[PDB]
């Protein structure tokens, strides 16, 4: 019979368990006996305390590296303000040790956790590549609660060699099933941020994560945005609880905040799910999250219906994660197929913006062709266009089973006059449906100015399979 | 750049 544990602070970890049900449903997992047995998981991040009393019996010297000063040992730097903390309260919600009389638990108490030291110097392309591509047969899971600016403003993405250590990751990484990259969407609510314009949260390797707070609602830092996956609990205002975990200097805190602890916790409950089965690919994974989130007492003023009955909604994804759906239908899950292609040209000119574009296609997705796509996965909407101001703009995209993805909202600080140069905005919104018919492409200018510019570039990017559906929810 | 988170 299932003991949950002891430790000390184990009942202030309100989102791990509740009669209350606003939880991560961790309890049934660990009761099914997935406590993260075998499964490796490394925070990219400022480094990690690898003594800390609560994180030493899972720490892993093959997870970790210090890519800033270049050596195997990722011990953070210590200052008089504790600025390189970051990584060790991510850790200790992966992995902290679990009845040893110490602060909490990890949602992954068992596995074993590592930290590469990479953002306490010049975060350059290379040192994110050589972080991202840290010993990729061993490492099954990485977590990462940083990316660019959250001014609002800024839009910025992988260079080359990040980019390439994603595709050789999802690739070649854990055997050829692929690296499992977690990513916390940001924390640019205040600024009106998009996670769209943020290459890493967009990008279709990762799994981008929200955060709820604790009664249920849009934290005021959550940026939304098509891309993001699911939810995860995090902080929220001051009578909401927040989360617990191990701090600097052998310590326990019961205040990490933000979308930095939920990718750490999804990257836990990512972890039990592999050890339930090892042999899922990195889109496996994606398809099980999308399976079995929840959007229940989830608030927003956006939920929609998609094509194949599943809620979704811009702040959150698909939901809250379910840690004990997750490790059940992870267990007889059948590998997908694999991943097909599908790139559709649309214009056959450029096309002014002004105040308002449609642009209506009626695609086939390759028909007749080794990559026709019938069960979409991620859908993207790689754009080029000219603009005066760039936050004035709104983008919409509508799929043929009338899915309404925003791929791009109003950035009110978002004053740049460059445009956007081949990106490729990401839904993952239409999952499963059918991207046959009409999509449909929307710009508009949310502002009064007399606003102007080209749109002279639009690839439809459809990736997905062609056999496998379920009936719709 | 790139921020904590
Ligand atoms: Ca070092
Ligand atoms: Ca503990
Ligand atoms: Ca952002
Ligand atoms: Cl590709
Ligand atoms: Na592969
Ligand atoms: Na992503
Ligand atoms: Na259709
Ligand atoms: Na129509």
């Amino acid at each position: 019979v299932y003991q949950e544990p002891t430790d000390p602070k184990f009942p202030q970890q309100w989102y791990l368990s509740g009669v209350t049900q606003r939880d991560l449903n961790v309890k049934a997992a660990w009761a099914q006996g997935y406590t993260g047995h075998g499964i490796v998981v490394s925070i990219l991040d400022d480094g990690i305390e690898k003594n800390h009393p609560d994180l030493a019996g899972n720490y892993d010297p093959g997870a970790s590296f210090d890519v800033n000063d270049q050596d195997p040992d990722p011990q953070p730097r210590y200052t008089q303000m504790n600025d390189n903390r970051h990584g060790t309260r991510c850790a200790g919600e992966v992995a902290a040790v679990a009845n040893n009389g110490v602060c909490g638990v990890g949602v992954a108490y068992n596995a074993r956790i590592g930290g590469v030291r990479m953002l306490d110097g010049e975060v350059t392309d290379a040192v994110e590549a050589r972080s991202l591509g840290l010993n990729p047969n061993h490492i099954h899971i990485y977590s990462a609660s940083w990316g660019p600016e959250d001014d609002g403003k800024t839009v910025d993405g992988p260079a080359r060699l990040a980019e390439e250590a994603f595709f050789r990751g999802v690739s070649q990484g854990r055997g050829g099933l692929g690296s499992i990259f977690v990513w916390a969407s940001g924390n640019g609510g205040r600024e009106h941020d998009s996670c769209n314009c943020d290459g890493y949260t967009n990008s279709i390797y990762t799994l981008s994560i929200s955060s709820a707070t604790q009664f249920g609602n849009v934290p005021w830092y959550s940026e939304a945005c098509s891309s993001t996956l699911a939810t995860t609990y995090s902080s929220g205002n001051q009578n909401e609880k927040q989360i617990v975990t191990t701090d600097l200097r052998q310590k326990c805190t019961e205040s990490h905040t933000g979308t930095s602890a939920s990718a750490p916790l999804a990257a836990g409950i990512i972890a039990l799910t592999l050890e339930a089965n090892k042999n899922l690919t990195w889109r496996d994974m994606q398809h099980l999250v999308v399976q079995t989130s929840k959007p229940a007492h989830l608030n927003a003023n956006d939920w929609a219906t998609n094509g194949v009955g599943r809620k979704v909604s811009h702040s959150y994804g698909y939901g809250l994660l379910d840690a004990g759906a997750m490790v059940a239908l992870a267990q007889n899950w059948t590998t997908v197929a694999p991943q097909r292609k599908c790139i559709i040209d649309i214009l056959t000119e450029p096309k002014d913006i002004g105040k308002r574009l449609e642009v209506r296609k009626t695609v086939t997705a390759c028909l007749g062709e080794p990559n026709h796509i019938t069960r979409l996965e991620h859908a993207q909407a790689r754009l080029t266009l000219s603009y005066n101001r760039r936050g004035d703009l709104a983008i919409h995209l509508v799929s043929p089973m009338g899915t309404r993805s925003t791929l791009l909202a109003a950035r009110p600080h978002d004053y740049s006059a460059d445009g956007f140069n081949d990106w490729a905005f990401m839904t993952t919104h239409s999952w499963d449906e059918d991207p046959s018919g009409e999509w449909v492409l929307e710009i508009e200018n949310t502002s009064e100015a007399n606003n102007y510019g080209t749109l002279t570039k639009f690839t439809l990017v459809l990736y997905g399979t062609a056999s496998g559906s379920l009936v719709p929810r | 750049x790139r921020v904590k988170g």
